[PDB]
């Protein structure tokens, strides 16, 4: 009999904890694994997959018009959208990223928006789209806009403009969860020089926000989502 | 081994160790034998003792929390009932180690921690009982259960312990930054605001440990009081700091009394041996 | 000797190193303790 | 040949000449640098600003009279006013930069007293008012006025230099990065203090890295003559200035 | 020191080891370990105290058995300052380790308290 | 560098620094040293006792004003209160040694005056008296005391420093190990004296060997103010001593 000794932690039940134990149904035989498409290794390859942002999220928005962000006439230097940017909450929220990402409690790395302009073919825009980092406000005005990460979209034959946001951070990492000291800024998208349609045109007319995680993109420490409850 | 001091005998020469400036912010590094003369001797030690990782590597109590097998009431919250009791991690609450801490600036460690737990039955209590108690970490952003018995106990992604009363758990945490290094004071705010909180409680986003005990209500109420502990481990720091002299008041703070007692001794003369 | 994968799961070792009190003792830019003045 | 107590130190368009200084001191035995390609995490390309901001500025001086209890000033905060240095502050989102600090005070032989001059990092300062109050953002960052430990403030941090606005004495102080100014030799006190933090690269404006103070250890005197009033200047400049994440300029 | 550039002193620095009491006067100072101190250019003067024991370890904490002894200091002259000057002038005392410096085992200070 | 004004001597378990010192003198150019084989006559192996009398001892300081006349110490009478040094001056029949002399006396820039510091060989004194009167042990042996010069005494030697105690000149006197303290310059004075004799050890009690002299060759002045009174301090100690013949503590 090997003399031995007994540390805290024996017999403790750690859910994180990984240990071998006894089967308990010896020289079974799993049913063969054959090819089945869509193997997932990582969440991370899940991640970098586009996904609608619900940025209409106003008031009285109902059903689909939330992931509409309307652009209309003669707005010149006018915004269209603003938001804070959070993770785990604000309009990223219900994001397939920001899903992802209630479940971890730091974010680090890049990330990517995406607006799709679902106008008449006739029509044409610029607009703005920019990113303010932290240590500030607003922007309220595009004066104030453009002083910050911007890319502006000539609305032409290709209806997709891509941001790549860059980690703008002294920190390492930022809180998923909402954060006065790792808050990420704003991010917001003014008309460069107006919604242009055809004569005699007048209508609203709409485009997609989409939002993706950078390749560069990090999750760190996992944590149960805020997004589920149960009775 | 090496030398504590090597022989020397009486100089009479134009080099003066013995004299330099302080001004110059140097302690240039002088021996006995640089003062008197002296014989040849060999330390017979490595200063294991005083290395960074033994003096902040043993476990201290951070602290104690306090949970009842209680039936609940509807008119209080689980939390003002003790059924459930949520921990902000913070190792600043009992002192001691806070010292040990605020000597340095910056510190790095992996955790350790140990949890232990110890029943009282104050009351009419028939029998003892070895509760089972758990513990749930909580990171920033997590749920923060509401009733003893809530979903968010699941621990579906949470690290959870179960444990008895009697026995003990324990388990490693690995540095959670997010910086490089762990901060013992903060000299700003959280963002550039007039009525921001000001110091390190800024950067204190550790999340929280909340305890339960799992078993269902008994026929008398039992206290269980549970006591963590901590102990670092693969200690870095940088920058070390004179040591606090005056009485700590509240966590993350460096605030102290309005009329504080100086920490100085007197006596009667400069001369009093 | 290690029974488990994650780093912070191992044991508090065990290497120690040598003593450099000059950043603390010695910062100051070109001086050594030669006996010479401190200030020439 | 030459001699320790005689240094001339060029940084930008600007220089300094002392006759009567004790060799200079580089905190921790580094020199300030800039952020490796293995340190880094941000992404943006950064601004090197180089002399347009690397250069001295001298902050408004104080006068040392009997009684004064010394005077502590924060950085980057200090320099918030000066010049491009100053507004490259308020338009970036983070900056890293290591200072050369520079106390001057001018005496005769006639003179004695000492000054103490401490460069503390991570300073958090105890409020005035004890309890669980914090300092407010207007009292941590006076910019050049500096913080006066002389001046009475309800609202202030705590004032009295035994011990170091902490509750920690300040005879351990020594600890820290310092020099003295001991009328009786050097003139004049030399700190170079690299960027010192547990984050790469940090916000220039809702964190200060370092903490200057200079107290009067021994409070200053003549032979002979009505109570001595020595101007104490303090000039300082960004050592290896590196900024990122430029956005409208920030309003605080 | 940091009294006036043209002040001048000799002071004796002394340290009387284990087995006596005092000193009083100077002339028991002078028996023990010491230095006298040029207070002139250089503003500063150290003095080395020798591990004078016959106990390999001492405690921390006062002890008789293990006491260290004293430290003293005397006017080896006298203060001289310029004619028709009449003032107190000032030095500081600093403490730290020599190289050969030890210490053996961990304990919980007693300089500082928690309710 | 180094100059000649700054010296460490170390003996023993004491030190002394000097900063306004001139260059130290070795008396007649030879070191102090040990007795040789071939200069022993003392079949008796000799005691060394080193360290524990080897150090630096000093005598009570005497004040130096104006109209002072100058002071004389006897060796090794001086020291034989002296701890062990002088407790083995009365346990051993004979003895040799040679001394660490240093005369101290502090002074301004706005003090002038000078004193001339002689070690003098078998310095046999003159009575008071005159005549054919021989003078005293009581006399000769004042030990710590040392003669005062000023100190009217009809029973002790002549006083008058023009003389040296002798009937010789004091200007001739500098044909002697000398060194002066100039207050100007030097603020003391350094001398290393061999042993001195015709016969290889002798009894450290029936006879001295050196006459330590101090006297103020130019009174203490100030630029300004009352009369000036500085202390003069005196540290000595043996060289190399070298003991013999132990008995029963001698009686006096």
């Amino acid at each position: 009999g090997l003399p031995t000794v007994l540390t805290p932690g024996s017999e403790q039940f750690l859910t994180t904890d990984d240990r071998q134990s006894p089967s308990a149904m010896p020289n079974y035989e799993p049913t063969p694994l054959i090819h089945i498409p869509g193997e997932v290794k990582n969440l991370l390859e899940i991640a970098q997959v586009d996904t609608l942002i619900p940025l209409n999220n106003t008031t009285n928005t109902t059903g689909l018009g939330m992931y509409r962000i309307p652009l209309v006439q003669n707005m010149q230097g006018e915004q269209v959208f603003g938001f804070r940017l959070y993770l785990g909450d604000g309009v990223l929220k219900t994001t397939l990223l920001g899903e992802l990402c209630q479940y971890f409690t730091h974010w680090a790395g890049s990330l990517r928006l995406s607006f799709m302009y679902t106008g008449p073919a006739l029509s044409s825009a610029k607009l703005l789209i920019a990113y303010t980092p932290p240590g500030a406000q607003g922007p309220t005005k595009r004066k104030e806009a453009m002083l910050g990460t911007h890319v502006v979209w000539d609305i032409g034959l290709q209806s997709t403009v891509v941001l790549n946001i860059p980690w703008t951070s002294g920190v390492q990492y930022r809180y998923t969860d909402p954060d006065t000291y790792t808050s990420a800024g704003f991010v917001s998208c003014w008309y460069q020089t107006s919604l242009v349609l055809p004569p005699q045109t007048q209508q609203t007319v709409y485009m997609l926000g989409f939002i993706s995680a950078c390749p560069d993109f990090k999750l760190r420490l996992m944590k149960d989502t805020q997004s589920i409850h149960q009775e | 081994q090496t030398l504590a001091s090597i022989k020397s005998d009486s100089k009479h020469t134009q080099k003066v160790p013995s004299l330099t400036a302080n001004e110059t912010g140097a302690t240039l590094p002088t021996t006995p034998s640089d003062s008197v003369e002296t014989r040849t001797t060999l330390m017979h030690y490595t200063g294991s003792e005083t290395t960074l990782e033994n003096f902040l590597g043993r476990a201290a109590c951070v602290h104690v929390v306090e949970i009842v097998n209680k039936r609940p009431t509807d008119t209080e919250e689980h939390r003002m009932q003790l059924l459930f009791n949520n921990w902000k991690i913070n190792l600043s609450s009992l002192v001691q180690l806070r010292r040990k801490l605020e000597m340095f600036t910056y510190v790095r460690f992996d955790s350790e921690y140990t949890i232990i737990a110890t029943s009282s039955q104050p009351n009419e209590a028939k029998f003892s009982s070895n509760l089972t108690i758990q513990a749930m970490f909580i990171p920033p952003g997590a749920p923060n259960p509401k009733k003893w018995d809530d979903y968010t106990w699941q621990s579906a992604t949470n690290p959870s312990v179960f444990f008895n009363v009697g026995k003990s758990a324990r388990f490693s945490v690995p540095y959670l930054g997010i910086a490089s290094a762990y901060n013992c004071f903060y000299d700003g705010y959280s963002h550039d605001n007039s009525t921001t909180p000001y110091g390190i409680n800024v950067l204190n986003h550790m999340g929280s440990m909340a305890f339960r005990v799992v078993n269902e209500h008994d026929n008398h109420t039992t206290h269980v009081k549970v006591r963590v502990y901590h102990r670092a481990k693969h200690i870095r720091a940088w920058v070390p700091r004179a040591p606090r002299a005056l009485e700590y008041l509240h966590i993350g703070r460096t605030n102290y009394k309005q009329s504080p007692q100086n920490p100085i001794k007197t006596r009667k003369t400069i001369s009093t041996y | 000797i290690n029974y488990y994968k994650d780093a912070a799961s191992s044991s508090s070792a065990g290497q120690s190193f040598s003593m450099d009190p000059s950043k603390f003792t010695e910062p100051v830019k070109d001086i050594m303790l030669k006996g010479a003045p401190a200030l020439n | 040949g030459y001699s320790d107590r005689v240094e001339q130190i060029t940084l930008g368009n600007s220089t300094i000449t002392t006759q009567e200084a004790a060799n200079s001191i580089v905190a921790y035995g580094e020199w300030p640098s800039f952020l490796s390609d293995v340190d880094a995490s941000d992404v943006n390309k950064t601004t090197k600003p180089d002399t347009s901001a690397c250069r001295f500025y001298t902050l408004d001086s104080k006068m040392w009279t009997q009684g004064s209890k010394g005077w502590c000033w924060k950085l980057p905060d200090a320099l918030k006013d000066m010049g491009i240095f100053g507004q490259n502050m308020f338009f970036h989102s983070q900056g890293r930069t290591g200072y050369t600090i520079h106390v001057q005070c001018n005496a005769t032989k006639f003179h004695s007293g000492c000054l103490l001059v401490v460069v503390i990092p991570e300073h958090q300062l105890a409020s005035a008012e004890g309890g669980n109050v914090s300092v407010l953002y207007d009292k941590t960052h006076p910019g050049e006025k500096g913080i006066d430990l002389s001046e009475a403030d309800s609202t202030g941090p705590m004032k009295d230099p035994l011990y170091m606005m902490d509750g920690t004495l300040i005879g351990n102080s020594l600890i820290f990065p310092h020099q003295f100014i001991n009328l009786r030799t050097n003139n004049t006190a030399t700190i170079v203090v690299p960027y010192i933090n547990s984050v790469p690269m940090d916000s220039m404006t809702r964190h200060n890295n370092l903490s200057l103070m200079v107290i009067p250890i021994v409070d200053i005197t003549a032979t002979s003559g009505t109570t001595p009033s020595i101007p104490v200047t303090i000039t300082i400049a960004p050592m290896f200035l590196e900024l990122s994440g430029i956005r409208s300029k920030a309003v605080i």
